[PDB]
């Protein structure tokens, strides 16, 4: 789930599925600490950026799919010779693919196949607006020295 | 007399006699009334016009490699566990302890800890943070300079490795971005309210902080007086 | 390898009397590295069809250095003939269709690699690899601005 | 003028049966997170010679101004020349 | 809120202006007595700012006749520049938003703190409710629909509501008629 | 205009007043009025500490005044 | 009649705080115009 490429919702509560234009995915649930618990999933509706153009490649190339949400870690990390996330369930073959805001770097690439990217990104730092200008010589902004 | 009747005459003058110093003064003083209404207006259309500027330069600042050298420090981190935290890692040492001692939770804690001032700079993903920039209570939120990367990379998705299907998905995502669907679903999905053209914020202090040049001149020329007295004192006495 | 005229990346000089490049260095007093390229001569390979040796050097020529040096291979550049980035078009009114200008040039064999800024599309990526991306940029419009008068 | 359409990178051009196909596509992407390609962004794509702007608060020079100087010569040049009619009106009449 | 004395100029700029004025008064009499009267240094540094004519005092000294002549170029530079700035204030005003129609980012992703609605059984339902693009549209809106153009128009007026759709023919009269509504 | 009118109407009343401690009203309105539409005419000035205070403190009344009205002109020109 | 620049006079209680400041001080200097006076009895 990110905020602008993948939307999580609720199902309708009067029909008990998701509305039209979405996807249905579903998500575990682990409640119970003293004894394993049966596999238990619930329904929710994704939707956003990344599933339109997930619906287009579907719709392009002829596969079916079934959607599900990541419960053991984030985007993907290396912690003592194990990846976690997106990129450790595509790595033990429980996925098959992985669609959401995965980067291509270097470290990932020895272990999965990345596409062709369809947006750029990097890094960048964000700083709120001061209420504060740049003017230490708006005096001498008008006429120069010659005149 | 010359002197101060072009800097608004204020000073006790004594003027001349005659028909010539009359006529004479008389032209000079339309020389003033023009100099002193064009330099009003002029440095009125520059505030109005002025621009801002950047706080920092980018990760190569000097706040984020000495944060220490300063006033009280630079507050500035990001969320671990993901690819940012692993590319500062590797190029800075000292920087990456000096953030990771600033950890965060989340994007929106982390901005509601840089409205609250709790924060004052923090590093994330190009297009999640310009996506927030650009969709706010206002516009108090910006990048720095106007919008820039400094690790240029993707979005991709992650296949199996010596699959069949990498071809066929790298065609269609071609062929999507060569008929134009891209752009109707960034237009869609990735609009924008605020960051508009970067116009004047109307600054309403002009506080010491712009006003010292005045000063400084005022200084060297009573140092400039005191040099001058003191040199014809010493050639009055010899 | 094969480059093509590009003002950002590739400049084109020609040689001096002697036969080697000229030295130059930039604002911060490091050597530029230039390289012996071999392609058409001043005007055009109609007429005056003969090749002479330039001199290459730009943004898309110091990064074929670092990759040559990463990768312990030799490579030669030339320029291309007729001075195309490549197309698909039809010869004679046949049944066939065949690519022109760089694109034409490395299937045909007389290549290995094109380091220049050649656009990643989809008729180009049916018939040749393409690797990541290098700079990322658009398309855009160039015109003439006014002059004002006070 | 105008925003950007079409938004396409550059690549290097291989043939599909080339055993360094593989080896290309690592070498770009450690070359973007060590900063070796931005060196080569700053060197040559990154001078910017001459600034733009729209507003341009352009100061007042010398020859801009140069009408009101004239005038106070021009006074002064005809009052001499009015000032030796001066002096022979205060003779003559 | 018209600040007089407070916007143009700081609290801390005001302080620093009305002190400097002693030390330039206080300089010139030490100017003349080494090479003007109590009185005459208090008027004459305070008849240049100030813009008015009292007294005759003026320094005699060729080494205070010219710590005179910046002086009096010092407070030329202050009133251009309160003038100036005064400026900025009436001709700037903070970047307002407000709807740029129905492609606004606002009404194409629907939140919990914007609501908008019309009435119900017209023809903006049948508008809604009928094509595909605007099916997000329909049900956020369907929710707070009201029951006549009278009751909606005062829910905008008690901040109640953000947002109606209606004809331009009657939504251009209220706009006229009641002076804190706009289109 | 007629709200600084009035207060000029008063203080030319106080400078009456104050001169009990050649000062007619005359030139002491010719001054007052002189002094706020930017003092060109040739006044003649009061004597002793009031006469000066007084004026001073009506002098800062006509700057203030007076660049407020310019500013505000240009306002308008410009919309 | 709406608008968007909307140019406004400004009016006397707009610009009140101005024509305090000459009062203030004109009953101030009474105030202390009585001190100036026992000032020269005294000193
Ligand atoms: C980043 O990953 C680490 C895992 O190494 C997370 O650390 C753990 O946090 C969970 C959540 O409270 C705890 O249950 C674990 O006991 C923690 N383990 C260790 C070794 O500290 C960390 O929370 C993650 N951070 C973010 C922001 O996702
Ligand atoms: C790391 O190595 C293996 C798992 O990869 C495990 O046996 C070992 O205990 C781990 N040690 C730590 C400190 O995580
Ligand atoms: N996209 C990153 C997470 C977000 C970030 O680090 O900015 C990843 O997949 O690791």
């Amino acid at each position: 789930e990110e905020a602008p490429f993948v939307i999580v919702e609720s199902v309708d509560p009067l029909s008990g599925t998701c509305m039209r234009n979405t996807v249905p995915c579903q998500k575990r649930i682990i409640s119970e600490n003293k004894t394993d618990e049966e596999p238990g999933y619930i329904k929710k509706c994704c939707k956003g950026f990344c599933i339109d153009i997930l619906k287009k490649i579907s719709k392009s190339v002829k596969f079916t799919y079934d959607l599900y949400l990541v419960t053991n870690g984030k985007h993907g990390k290396k912690i003592n010779g194990t990846w976690n996330g997106m990129i450790g369930e595509v790595v033990m073959k429980r996925a098959y693919m992985a669609v959401g805001s995965l980067t291509i770097n270097e470290e990932r690439s020895e272990v999965v196949d990345f596409s062709v990217p369809f947006i750029e990104t990097g890094i960048s730092v964000m700083v709120s607006r001061s209420n504060g200008t740049v003017s230490p010589s708006a005096f001498l902004e008008p006429f120069s020295a010659d005149v | 007399l010359l002197w101060g009747l072009v800097f608004n005459n204020s000073v006790p003058v004594q003027n001349p006699k005659g028909t010539t110093s009359k006529i004479m003064v008389s032209v000079w003083a339309f020389f003033a009334v023009i100099f002193l209404a064009s330099y009003t207006a002029n440095l009125a259309a520059f505030m109005i016009q002025e621009e801002y500027v950047d706080q920092v330069s980018g990760l190569s600042d000097k706040k984020f490699q000495r944060p220490n050298d300063f006033s009280p420090p630079f507050r500035f981190g990001t969320v671990p566990n993901g690819s940012t935290e692993r590319n500062i890692r590797n190029n800075y040492a000292e920087m990456h302890a000096y953030m990771g001692k600033f950890n965060q939770r989340g994007v929106d804690d982390a901005l509601l800890s840089l409205k609250t001032g709790k924060l004052d700079a923090f590093i994330y993903d190009a297009a999640v943070l310009n996506y927030m920039a650009g969709r706010d209570e206002g516009c108090k939120l910006v990048t720095i300079g106007s919008g820039k990367v400094f690790a240029s990379t993707g979005y991709g998705i992650a296949i199996q490795k010596d699959s069949g299907w990498k071809r066929q998905v790298d065609l269609a995502i071609l062929q999507l971005f060569g008929d134009g669907e891209m752009e109707e679903l960034e237009a869609l999905w990735l609009t924008g309210i605020c960051h508009n053209e970067k116009n004047e914020v109307m600054s309403s202090q002009l506080d010491i902080d712009n006003m010292a040049g005045v000063f400084y001149m005022l200084g060297a020329a009573m140092a400039l007086s005191l040099i001058t007295f003191i040199c014809e004192h010493l050639f009055y006495w010899q | 390898i094969v480059t093509i005229h590009q003002e950002p990346f590739v400049y084109v000089k020609p040689t001096m009397s002697d036969g080697t490049c000229k030295e130059e260095f930039t604002v911060n007093g490091d050597p530029v590295k230039k390289v012996i390229c071999t392609g058409p001569n001043d005007t055009s390979p109609g007429s005056p069809r003969h090749t002479v040796p330039q001199c290459c050097y730009g943004f898309c020529i110091d990064l074929l250095i670092k990759l040559a040096r990463t990768m312990q291979f030799t490579y030669e550049v030339h320029l291309v003939a007729d001075g195309k980035f490549g197309t698909q078009e039809r010869v004679q009114n046949s049944n066939k269709k065949e690519w022109n200008g760089m694109m034409g040039e490395l299937l045909s064999g007389q290549a290995d690699m094109i380091v220049a800024p050649l656009t990643i599309n989809n008729e180009r990526a049916q018939y040749i690899e393409f690797s990541k991306p290098f700079k990322y940029q658009g398309l855009t419009i160039l015109v003439k601005k006014e002059i004002p008068r006070s | 003028t105008g925003e950007l359409f079409f938004r396409s990178g550059f690549g290097i051009g291989m043939r599909k049966d080339s055993p360094w196909k593989q080896q290309v596509s690592l070498s770009i992407l450690k070359s973007h997170e060590n900063g070796f390609m931005e060196d080569l962004d700053k060197t040559w794509v990154r001078y910017q010679e001459c600034d733009s702007r729209s507003n341009a608060p352009a100061t007042l020079t010398f020859e801009n101004m140069a009408g009101v100087f004239m005038l106070v010569a021009g006074g002064i040049v005809a009052g001499i020349f009015l000032i030796f009619i001066e002096i022979a009106y205060k003779r003559h009449k | 809120t018209l600040d007089s004395f407070m916007q143009p100029f700081q609290s801390t700029l005001w302080l620093l202006v009305g002190l400097s004025v002693h030390v330039v008064a206080v300089m010139l009499y030490l100017l003349d007595r080494f090479s003007l009267t109590l009185s005459s240094a208090m008027w004459f540094s305070w008849g240049v700012l100030l813009n008015s004519g009292i007294g005759e005092g003026a320094p005699r000294s060729f080494s205070a006749r010219i710590l005179g002549m910046v002086w009096a170029g010092f407070a030329m530079i202050i009133v251009a520049s309160y003038t100036a700035n005064l400026a900025a204030f009436l001709v700037l005003d903070r970047p307002e938003e407000r709807i740029t129609g129905i492609n606004d980012p606002r009404l194409r992703n629907p939140s919990d703190k914007f609501i908008y609605a019309t009435v119900k059984q017209s023809s903006v339902d049948i508008y809604f409710r009928r094509q595909v693009e605007l099916s997000t549209m329909y049900r956020h809106m369907e929710k707070h629909n009201y029951e006549s153009a009278a009751e909606a128009i005062q829910a905008v007026r008690d901040n109640k509501l953000h947002a109606f759709i209606w004809d331009s023919a009657v939504l251009e009269f209220e706009a006229s008629q009641k002076c804190d509504l706009v289109t | 205009w007629v709200m600084m009118f009035v207060m000029l109407l008063i203080v030319s009343a106080v400078a009456v007043f104050v001169f009990e401690y050649s000062f007619t009203i005359g030139k002491a309105i010719w001054l007052l009025w002189g002094l706020v539409f930017n003092n060109s005419v040739p006044v003649q000035n009061p004597k002793g500490t009031t006469s000066k205070i007084m004026v001073s403190v009506w002098a800062f009344f006509a700057v203030i005044f007076l660049a407020s009205y310019t500013a505000n002109l240009a306002a308008f020109m410009i919309q």
